């Protein structure tokens, strides 16, 4: 099953990287009732919150993150969205190592290094979601952007399981 | 005062100067254990 | 007197309440206090 496992990793790495990039870019993370500049039903994201109906529909303004060190650090972290953009960087590198495995089969640590990057991105993504929920709290519904980010985390970890599975199998075959 | 009340002047002045002026545990409670 | 109060009101909230009550169908109005009491009791919290 070495061929299909490698195909599963390649499809997953593309799918995981695409969904995180869509989730960060798409501005439909949370359906809130705020203002665009009276309060109207709006759809929020990581940088901008934009209205869903009314005269100002379609146009909006960058989210002003800034309105005691504990809340200052939390506000700064959620302002820059470092963790979700960090997970995007790790996923992109993970795809590079997966792709580079075919071009250079001499080294064995390449596929394992891909596996660590996929799981490291998942850890980075879950911190961002916890920080995002914590910062936003400090009625609402979650749009398909939030579920796109969460779903990619499941895909990212599943590929990480398959990636190191191949490394163990290939090293087990060589040694024994 | 009766004229101003019957003509809606007092009502308009009031509306102008007053109105027109204008659970489960949270993740923040357990955010330390997740970090 | 309450219907007359809402009809002749110019306060935003009560004007909105009257605009709703005048158009509501079936009539939200009643003929007796007992009738309104029974209507709130039998409407399962859908009548005020």
């Amino acid at each position: 099953d070495r061929g299909i496992q490698m195909l599963i990793t390649t499809v997953g790495a593309f799918a995981a990287f695409s969904l995180m990039t869509i989730a960060v870019g798409t501005d439909y993370w949370l359906y809130s009732r705020g203002v665009c500049r009276e309060e109207v039903m709006t759809h929020s994201g990581l940088w901008r919150t934009c209205c869903l109906e009314g005269a100002f529909r379609g146009v909006c303004k960058k989210i002003d993150h800034f309105p005691d060190t504990a809340e200052y650090l939390l506000r700064a972290v959620r302002a820059s969205s470092v963790f979700p953009i960090l997970s995007v960087t790790l996923l992109f590198f993970g795809g590079l190592c997966v792709a580079a495995s075919e071009f250079h089969r001499s080294r064995h640590s390449v596929i394992l290094s891909a596996g660590i990057f996929f799981v490291s991105a998942g850890l980075s993504n879950i911190i961002g979601i916890i920080v995002y929920i914590s910062a936003n709290a400090g009625s609402y519904s979650y749009g398909w952007s939030f579920y796109f980010g969460a779903f990619s985390f499941i895909i990212a970890e599943i590929v990480g399981v398959v990636a190191v599975h191949i490394y163990i199998e290939k090293h087990q075959q060589l040694r024994a | 005062v009766l004229k101003l009340s019957e003509q809606g002047v007092l009502d308009k002045l009031k509306s102008k100067w007053w109105y027109d002026k204008g659970s489960a545990l949270s993740l923040s409670n357990v955010a330390g254990v997740f970090y | 007197s309450t219907k007359e109060f809402f009809r002749r009101s110019k306060i935003a909230v009560f004007e909105k309440m009257w605009t709703y009550m005048k158009s509501a169908e079936p009539s939200v109005f009643v003929r007796t206090t007992e009738e309104g009491m029974i209507r709130v009791r039998k409407s399962k919290g859908k009548y005020a």
